[PDB]
């Protein structure tokens, strides 16, 4: 991801990709705030 | 539920909630999770339930070899049918090579070494390639350098009974896997051939294998006791894994050429500076090392030349145990408040030691490339980290997305 992308997370819901360094993706979610996630396991879908 | 078979006590009280909280965090993809407050048996019970729930191989680091041994023992009880490996290194027990200039004192690497250390290390990498149900418990020395696992994987040797395999080829492929020939003392990583009988002691094994040959045909295979020769089992066949972790697809003579090239550049550097003593120190030590290599395929302190056996470039981070796991492993850092600072300062402390050795001619500059990972290099090789502590330190609390409590006093 390049940053700005809309994604959906199975538990955190709609969020926006903030950063991406390798397998780590930082996503900002409406309900939960900033999350530092692993791409292998986040199960992110594009919105 | 299929990978690991947990046979231990059931969690009581709120401990089921702490297990679920960790499993929720990890399945969410949280990159940094903290288990806070766990102690004693309940600590490893929770880790074990989490490991079973996720079905992935697991790496567990402890502040020191003693606590790693305690954790491994607990895990061996909780998973009696799974591979619980114990990974330690020379540096857990012995003093490294060092030179203190203020006192003109050279401290040599300890030559009288326990063979159990290399046996455990080899048992670990063997398990990590041959099965998924592995939990490796290690000191922070897991993140010191190791050889190319692509070559460790590819350079195996399959023997079946009732098939050849002619003799003179088997001895060639044994030397290709790093096995020394010693007919006097058969210890792990060595082999012996008298007549049509071949005794192979795998580097990971507690009991060598007896191969009996009738012409080319493998007549009989038996696993034998080390001290008494008693036959303990017959074997249909076996897969032999290498006897060093430093294995290259380039030839040994070619490697030794690359190394000598650096040696003479560095001598040119010292000589141009008038530092004759450093140059002759460096020649004596390096050439002696390469000569032990050329004749036996290995030498003490071969890891100093690790860059040349792995094809890494200067400054590039080396291979570590991390590269021997399948892609989806899981990391726990026990005693997080101690183990994270250790991880953070491995590089600077190791660098300090080797730079003195390099400045005064004890080692080539390439030796600096056999080094522990930098902490951010570590964090890039792992997907998810679970910090375990009852007093988690600043990094854990600053970076965790989830902090799950388990206070059982």
């Amino acid at each position: 991801f390049r940053g700005g992308e809309r994604v959906v997370h199975p538990r955190f819901g709609p969020g926006t990709v903030v950063a991406a360094q390798g397998d780590e993706v930082t996503v900002h979610f409406e309900g939960f705030g900033l999350k530092r996630l692993s791409l292998k396991y986040a199960e992110l879908k594009p919105a | 539920d299929m990978t690991f078979r947990y046979r231990g006590p059931s969690p009581k009280g709120d401990q089921p909630k702490a297990i679920a909280g960790l499993v929720e965090a990890l399945r969410d993809g949280e990159r940094f999770v903290t288990l806070l407050g766990a102690t004693g048996t309940g600590k490893t019970v929770t880790m074990a339930k989490v490991i079973e729930a996720l079905g992935r191989p697991a790496l567990v680091l402890a502040p020191n070899k003693i606590l790693a041994a305690q954790l491994a023992a607990e895990f061996r009880e909780l998973f009696p049918e799974n591979a619980v490996e114990y990974f330690i290194s020379y540096y857990d027990y012995y003093q490294p090579e060092a030179y203190v200039p203020g006192k003109d004192l050279y401290i040599e690497k300890d030559a009288s070494i326990n063979p159990e250390i290399e046996r455990l290390r080899h048992s670990t990498t063997r398990s990590l390639l041959t099965r998924r149900d592995v939990i490796v418990v290690a000191s922070v020395s897991a993140i010191y350098g190791l050889g190319d696992p692509r070559e460790y994987r590819a350079r195996n040797l399959v023997v079946e009974r009732g098939k050849p395999y002619p003799r003179e080829v088997l001895l060639e492929r044994l030397l290709e896997l790093g096995y020394q020939r010693n007919d006097i003392d058969l210890s792990p990583g060595r082999f012996r051939a008298k007549g049509e009988v071949l005794e192979i002691f795998p580097a990971y094994e507690t009991e060598p294998i007896r191969v009996e040959l009738f012409g080319d045909e493998v007549e009989r295979i038996s696993q034998v006791h080390p001290v008494t020769g008693e036959r303990l089992r017959e074997l249909p066949g076996f897969v032999l894994f290498p006897a060093t972790h430093y294995l290259s697809p380039e030839g040994l003579e070619e490697i030794l050429k690359e190394i000598e090239k650096e040696l003479w550049e560095r001598v040119r550097y010292f000589e141009e500076r008038g530092e004759v003593l450093y140059a002759q120190r460096l020649k004596e030590r390096t050439l002696y090392d390469l000569e032990m290599l050329r004749v036996m395929g290995t030498c003490p302190g071969v890891e100093n030349y690790a860059r040349y056996f792995t094809g890494k470039a200067p400054g590039e981070p080396p291979y570590t145990l991390l590269d021997y796991f399948p892609e989806d492993f899981l990391v726990f850092l026990d005693e997080s408040h101690v183990t994270v600072p250790q991880l953070q300062g491995m590089y600077r402390g190791d660098y300090a030691r080797k730079k003195t050795l390099v400045d005064y001619g004890f080692r080539l500059p390439s030796a600096l490339d056999n080094r522990p990972l930098r902490f951010e290099e570590f964090l890039e090789r792992v997907s998810q980290v679970v910090f375990v502590s009852a007093t988690p330190g600043p990094f854990e609390l600053a970076h965790s997305g989830r902090v799950v409590e388990q206070i059982i006093r």
